[PDB]
């Protein structure tokens, strides 16, 4: 079964291939604001919003992976292996995962509106070659 | 324990 | 933070956890169910209900967890440890992810009601030793 | 052309192969309860049920590959490639028109709700485990 | 069972033998014919007409026979009766399906009373002799 | 594999 995360929200997969992988902060920063801003909300028996409910089930996901890939390493004697596997790890699963959390706590703080057209805007902005390219990246704002 | 590639 | 996926809906983890292994199905089944009876849904550019978000991002984090694992006992070549990581993967979150997709699958089949009522008496039922509880355990099904 | 047999009834392919392949009657067997129930029905000058019209193509479609395999049976000489033919034929084609047949036949005695009814609880059945299902496989009736 | 696939239309494989086997056209050109206008009702969830049951049950047939010569073709080690066996499928089973998708396109296009029409006519012009028949042999059309 | 007539 093929399921997109982002069909459900107003999105695709090739709307957030605009985006570059360097894009992406990391998934400490994503987490630590995260909670910062939606901590009460994502430990309420609540249902406050489908992105509430996915963020959770991601932060989840992504413990699992980490308990999988420490679990791993360490069961692996050899350093050259386990920085290998680490870094498959954040290539692929680390990049997935960017994505989802910066896609769903963006869109908690601005808008499906707003993260959207941003979306586009960006693509506008990366496809623009250099000369006339300005060096002012688009930026979301509440400000 | 193991070790490979 | 400390995020229980159950709390959202009605539940726990303390209550799903007198639950034995045995009693739910293969991740294999549990996925071929939930695609047999609401691929439909899960596929759709809907918020449907949470269960149905929920499941989307259950399935896709199994999916990150059977690539990461194929692409390690590849790149291994001892099939003993192989064996052994897997049958880690298995034990740990298999379980994890079978009661997941067991709990939404069958709130949205039958009622969170319903299936509130049952784990509560399979866990009156399973606390009871054998000597004094009924050989037959209950049973939810849509006979 | 991508068309599903069963779309314009209100199943799929993978519905139907929800339930198990060595679920479904023979074809024989199934053609004899087509004759007995509705050879006078099939034989009419009348769309009695869009059912009837695809039980009519179905036992066509079915007389034709049997012609065609009797001839090459009688062209190749060596039963074990003859056995090989009827081997695929029985696992592919055998596969899909029993299904077809059960399907439409099920529907004309049962009604197309019991009988995808039918299909999901008895797929749910076959992939619950047994000490936490009804111990009695369902069998669809009319008694 | 004795099933006729045009009597429960209208017709019978007596009238549809007033025609010629060279009449009909290939079976490419009357699939892409069904494609190019009916391509999204035999694709579609409805029961949008018997011809449409009937068509669609064919087209899935012929795929069947199509699916078993191919296997039996490449499984197969002798290329020299590969020319029999097409000649007899063409001969037997290529018309059987020409003339069913004819009258199925040609019900749909044109209606019942204009084939019906038309096989009556063009058994009239056939068994004209021919130095007494037009050169204009009765055409179906709209115009 | 194999094929007569």
């Amino acid at each position: 079964m093929d399921i997109d995360p982002y069909k459900e929200f107003g999105a695709t997969v090739e709307l957030l291939s605009f985006l570059p992988s360097d894009f992406f902060p990391s998934v400490r920063d994503l987490l630590d604001t995260a909670s910062a801003l939606y901590r009460e909300a994502l430990e309420s028996p609540e249902h406050c919003s489908p992105h509430h409910t996915a963020l959770r089930q991601a932060i989840l996901c992504w413990g699992e992976l980490m308990t999988l890939a420490t679990w791993v390493g360490v069961n692996l004697e050899d350093p050259a292996s386990r920085d290998l596997v680490v870094s498959y790890v954040n290539t692929n699963m680390g990049l997935k995962f960017r994505q989802l959390l910066w896609f769903h706590i963006s869109c908690l703080t601005f808008g499906r509106e707003t993260v959207i057209e941003y979306l586009v805007s960006f693509g506008v902005w990366i496809r623009t070659p250099p000369a006339y390219r300005p060096p002012n990246a688009p930026i979301l704002s509440t400000l | 324990s193991l070790l490979g590639r």
